[PDB]
């Protein structure tokens, strides 16, 4: 089952990649104004 | 300078610097608390597009693929969320750091200074033509000090500069300046006017273009303290500098 193992490393790091960018809009226009 | 976290444990981040990296951001932001409740487990964020990295036809001048070079750096994007997602242990050899890089472009984050100068060398290697040196910048505003680093690249003798900042006038130079000593005023007057006093510019050897190599990057090859030195001996040292990496091969 590392296929399956994989997919959900992947999963976590797409769920993680997507909040840290959203994360990262908001605290840019912080850092700016 | 202002400290940061910096996520030592590859990715996926791993649940406690995950947890550290909101509790930063529930701490410095006003409205840290609801940052958090807003973004994490929403379903309904934007999804990043994964940039491509740029590759290179033959007959396309160095000068322009410089430019797609530092477009992709940009389309990262410079990481304000306080956690550093890759750590630079900037002593490893370059082969190492070249794994990095290539681990940079495949999971697409947020990057600050220092992993720009490793993307920089890893999408430059292709161009045995342009030689590639790292420029570090310590300056002085308000009571602190700020660190910085790009960096410098050297085409048909001419300098400029690849790299991340936070601020616009602070990374790229087209490689259009004719020597070194101009290109890094060019960073003095460019830090003056945001307010910054520059202290010290350190300066590296040519990077080879081996992504293979066992090689350290040299960092430090010359230190210098730009108001010891005044201005007369700022250009001589630098001027030595551009010599001795001429020679390095
Ligand atoms: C190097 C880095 O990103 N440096 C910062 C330096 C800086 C410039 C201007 C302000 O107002 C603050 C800080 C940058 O160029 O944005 C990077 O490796 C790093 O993390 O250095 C500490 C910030």
């Amino acid at each position: 089952e590392k296929a399956k193992q994989k997919s959900a490393q992947q999963e976590l790091k797409q769920r993680q990649r997507a909040e840290i960018y959203a994360l990262n809009r908001v605290m840019t226009e912080l850092e700016q104004q | 300078g202002v400290p940061f976290f910096v996520n030592r444990g590859g990715l996926p981040v791993d649940e406690a610097t995950w947890e550290r990296m909101w509790k930063h951001v529930a701490k410095i932001h006003p409205d840290g608390e609801k940052v958090a409740q807003r973004i994490r487990g929403a379903t309904d964020l934007p999804k990043i597009p994964i940039p491509s990295v740029p590759t290179f036809q033959p007959s396309t001048p160095v000068p322009e693929r410089l430019e797609a070079v530092q477009r992709y750096i940009r389309e990262l994007q410079y990481n304000h969320t306080g956690t550093q997602f890759f750590e630079i242990k900037k002593s490893r050899p370059l082969t190492g750091l070249m794994d990095l890089a290539k681990e940079m472009t495949k999971e697409a984050l947020p990057i600050k200074c220092l992993e720009a100068v490793i993307l920089g060398i890893y999408l430059t290697n292709s161009m045995p033509t342009l030689e590639r040196f790292p420029i570090s910048f310590k300056t002085y505003f308000s009571g602190n000090y700020f660190r910085h680093i790009v960096l410098g690249v050297n085409f048909a003798g001419r300098y400029g500069a690849l790299g991340m900042s936070r601020r616009e006038d602070l990374m790229y130079k087209p490689p259009a300046f004719r020597t070194l000593s101009e290109l890094v005023l060019d960073f003095e007057a460019a830090y003056g006017r945001c307010w910054h006093v520059l202290k010290k510019v350190k300066l590296g050897q040519s990077v080879s273009h081996d992504p293979h190599s066992v090689e350290q990057i040299e960092w430090k090859h010359s230190v210098l303290d730009v108001e010891r030195l005044g201005r007369d001996d700022f250009r001589k040292e630098l001027e030595r500098h551009a010599r001795d990496m001429r020679l390095k091969i």
